[PDB]
């Protein structure tokens, strides 16, 4: 019984080899007051302590943080000790060498797992498509990449980084309901905003002709209850804030929407495999689940490539999950058992033995 | 803050029941689905209430669920802590999560009311890692299953114990 | 053998840990020619002396006086030597820190009791109740609180004082009562009045309706004999009198009633824990013994909250002492012998070390 | 003649363009029993009535009660014609296009003005301080606003809003004056301590080395004459009432205070104009005239700024009525009359013009 866990920028996913979905999914924060609280018991304390971010952009800054939040992940939330379990790990696309390194002397000397393993999340989101060549849209909590992979080997000089994720949404949506007179500031507030967006929330296909039918009838309002009972209304707040995924200069951003750089990234590609990436985009993490998010990627994508281009976005039903769910079924499989590192070989090689035998 | 404290024996069954262990089949079904804690004679410590226990192979074949005779066990006229290990499933995760249960009915006496909720905020920190407290007062707030679903995860728990709601 | 003293606005508890029921309750009130009288030795005199509240509204004020009230209450009503037990005090909600050490330095001074210890009054009552989170609505002689507690600790910012309680009842009631001929106007009157309030006073459910009641019919009517030959027969003013709470516009002032200041107790804490409040009221304080008050505070703060919250208002038997109850049962445990203040960490620590023992 | 007017979150300003200070200032309510007061009248009534504020934080909530504060304005306190002179409206930063529009309607409409115009008020307080390019922490009654501004346009991704202003601070007071003893509860009470706020109460330099200095002697003691001819003397409450500007935790709030809001605005700005926004930090409102409010902001802002740049807090003496000044002055040219919004502009273009007249 392998344990697979899912460090995401603003969500940590964790479950066990062979479960359908994660048993553990909690935030990714280390709270200390403003005398260390991890996960959701950081998020009950709301205002007295600061949240810090350690895997805030997808790459991990504070190792001390993050070594309490797998601490957190298997006695608190997968409830079992690590040493008696391998555990496979997923990172995010161009992850410094250092880094990986750092994985496995952690997991291996402080946990001391008897077998450990990394993956890519962008290939673990293709493989779960039936896919082993295209673009990977990964847009999660904190950092939003588009991956392109080619025979199952992401091309790195092809990746593209946008910082504009669900967190940013979240912080756009908390600005834009202050405009209809209520006020969402505290950390509880934010949670509740963020309930509001993963339920209400959706990508228009035609922002200007939706912004039109919004201002002259009632048909968009939705209506949202408050834990305390109280009941808000939604209006043209519901496509406004996904807009942002498409049009970052809503946020003040300079940077081109999550269509642009999908289409910049294949751009950077090889131009003999570049129709290929076109009919094989694949989207990936919960930022995506918008409903209209592929319908609008298809059209946006569309009016950038050539029209002799054949533009296919795939997007998946289970793809908020696929990260962690092609890590499960692969770390279950009976054949993957010659492919952990073992504690053995760790004694021997050292953790640069992460580098020949995950890639 | 009434100053009494917790048995090792509590700390101890409060250890094998966060954190499971590889074992054998045999010992997996002496895993304990639901205990409870009460103050012992002297009321300085608290103590496990003896033969008050749920073990997780009793669970289908003498138990059939295992919230409703969890209820039973706890006193009509007293006040009791508990620890129910909450089997439930998500829209889209199966969770695993320990509740802590604080057992204090309105028909308990005047003295266990008061010694009970004081000493609970001391007992509930030495159980690190419990994510979950459920406050009954009364036998309806603590006899329907919905009650717990909705402490877990609110709307979004869709069964509980194999069962949906 | 502790001792355990209430120091209430207008009424001192007083008694030993282990006890059902404080041994002594008498007025806490100083009185002066118009040399000093304390307690029932200064109403015995009525008219002659005039009486003064050192602790009026639950803070205390006169700090010369409050040592006449605690001397009265150690050697004239408990009969006992200071040195010889620790005492435990009682604080009424948003206390100033310099109030708190003012009590320890009195005690281990003045008294020289051999330890010290200082207790919430809105705290006491929840704990008494079985209640670690809730909000705990103190109506006592002059001051009424609302207290929201979370974990066992009070929520300062969402504290609300309510200037209006029993003593202004019983004024009301004096005035109330002259509308019938009766004339209640002297100190001793006063006393016979109160006793009026506490016996024959109901809180009436719908108040319109039964003042239509009681003006078509006499069954609403409570002969009450005074102590001379007069009996007087009161008759909608049972249910006029402690409608004040509800209504204050009555008395002439502008504040909102019990009910509301309530409610706008609950709307100042988190959105998150709203929902609990709202099911864990609970009275507490003399003026809330009218029958029917919990029914009617329920009704009331229905039609304020949202119609998805669950209203429970929670009126136990014993709330009128349920303060002292609760500290007599507290400072009885042989394991709270560890939480005292011993006289030799006053000498060391200073008039300071209430703060870090007593929170 | 044109009329300005300075639509306040509490309190209303208004005038004749030309003038040096607003002939009427008075605040921005309205009254309903618990039929319809507003301004002074709606307080003279005190307690009989409910207050409502339609601008409670600067954005505009109920246009009903909007009209009656103008129409008011226009007739009662400036005592003129609407429809013989030109307006000059203002408005809060981050206002909503369809508040602008409804604005521009109301007054072409209801009120039948020759021209009228829309301001910022945050540009308006700028340009007053002759500056093109900085940040204004612009605090009034209700809405506290930080609002940096680049060659005379503000920018709205950067703009903060903190709902901690002179409003929350005259409770705040109310508060903390009752621990002395005293009780301010009713609406006339909240006038004089109002009073009392605006004449003795100071920010602190240092907090912690001011109170160490009020509990060691009676230097910074003051005293106060109510309108009943009482006296009371107040304390460290000086200092303490305006601390939670720099200090929200005082009221519960976990916001950062007015030096952090101000820091995190310039940093939401590009990277080449913070050296700017830090030597042109304007304060403007009614809430920053606080003595040592400027040195105070000023060593706040430079322990969280870089030892290398130079921080600079202009804190003009006009700075409370800026907004109005500013626009009076503005409103006076003779080069300005070809700016207004006329009526034959409005009844072709509609609403919409402002949004290409007034930016
Ligand atoms: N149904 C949904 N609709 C829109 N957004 C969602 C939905 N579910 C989750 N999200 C957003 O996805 C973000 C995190 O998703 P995920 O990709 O798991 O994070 P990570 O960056 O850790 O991979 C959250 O910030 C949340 O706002
Ligand atoms: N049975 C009763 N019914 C109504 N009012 C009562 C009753 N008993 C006491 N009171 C009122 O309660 C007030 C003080 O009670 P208490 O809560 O002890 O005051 P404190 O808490 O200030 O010491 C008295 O003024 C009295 O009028
Ligand atoms: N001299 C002063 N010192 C301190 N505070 C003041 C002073 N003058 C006015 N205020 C406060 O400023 C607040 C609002 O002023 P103003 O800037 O007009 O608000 P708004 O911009 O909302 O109209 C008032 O609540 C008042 O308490
Ligand atoms: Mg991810
Ligand atoms: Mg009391
Ligand atoms: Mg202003």
């Amino acid at each position: 019984a392998a344990l697979v866990v899912d460090n995401g920028s603003g969500m940590c996913k964790a479950g066990f080899a062979g479960d359908d979905a994660p048993r553990a999914v909690f935030p990714s924060i280390v709270g200390r007051p403003r005398d260390s609280y991890v996960g959701d018991e950081a998020q009950s304390k709301r205002g007295i302590l600061t949240l810090k971010y350690p895997i805030e952009h997808g790459i991990v800054t504070n190792w001390d943080d993050m070594e309490k939040i797998w601490h957190h992940t298997f006695y608190n939330e997968l409830r079992v000790a690590p040493e008696e379990h391998p555990v496979l790990l997923t990172e995010a696309p161009l992850n410094p060498k250092a880094n990986r390194e750092k994985m496995t002397q952690i997991m291996f000397e402080t946990f001391n797992t008897p077998a450990m393993y990394v993956a890519i999340q962008a290939v673990l989101s293709l493989y779960a498509s039936g896919r082993t060549t295209g673009i990977v849209m990964d847009s999660g909590d904190g950092v939003t990449h588009t991956v392109p992979i080619y025979e199952g080997y992401a091309l790195p000089h092809a990746i593209l980084r946008l910082d504009l994720a669900g967190r940013d949404l979240t912080d756009y949506l908390m600005k834009i309901l202050t405009e209809r007179g209520y006020s969402f500031t505290t950390t509880a507030e934010r949670e509740i905003v963020r309930d509001i967006k993963e339920k209400l929330c959706y990508v228009a296909l035609d922002f200007e002709q939706e912004m039109a039918t919004a201002a002259s009838s009632s048909s968009l309002e939705k209506s949202y209850e408050l834990p305390d009972g109280q009941v808000i209304t939604i209006g043209n707040e519901r496509f406004r804030c996904p807009e942002a995924l498409f049009q970052p200069s809503f946020l003040g951003m300079e940077s081109a929407g999550i269509h642009e750089t999908t289409f910049n990234s294949i751009m950077k590609c090889d131009v003999d495999i570049r129709k290929d990436l076109y009919a094989n985009t694949v989207l990936s993490g919960g930022t995506t689940m918008y409903p209209g998010i592929a319908d609008r990627m298809q059209k946006e994508i569309t009016a950038l490539a050539p029209s002799t281009m054949k533009i296919k976005i795939i997007a998946p039903p289970e793809r908020k999950y696929s990260v962690w769910i092609g890590g499960s079924i692969l770390a279950s499989l009976s054949t993957f058992q010659q492919m952990w590192i073992s504690k053995q070989e760790y004694d021997e090689s050292g953790p640069s033995i992460v580098h020949r035998k995950c890639f | 803050a009434s100053g009494v404290a917790v048995s090792d024996g509590v700390i101890k069954v409060f250890n094998d029941m966060k954190v499971r262990k590889s074992s054998t089949p045999e010992e997996v079904k002496k895993r304990k689905k639901a205990v409870l804690f009460c103050l012992s004679e002297d009321k300085k410590n608290i103590i496990l209430e003896e033969g008050k226990e749920i073990l997780v192979g009793d669970v289908g074949q003498t138990v059939d669920d295992p919230y409703a005779t969890f209820v039973k066990m706890l006193p009509d006229k007293d006040c009791r802590y508990a620890l129910y290990d909450a089997t439930y499933e998500t829209k889209e995760s199966k969770k695993e999560d320990l509740v802590f249960i604080f057992w204090a009915p309105e028909s308990a006496p005047l003295k266990s009311k008061m010694i009970y909720a004081s000493s609970k905020d001391a007992i509930k920190k030495k159980l690190t890692g419990i994510k979950h407290e459920l406050q009954a007062n009364c036998y309806e707030e603590v006899k329907d299953r919905c009650t717990l679903a909705e402490k877990l995860g609110g709307s979004a728990v869709i069964s509980l114990e194999g069962k949906p709601l």
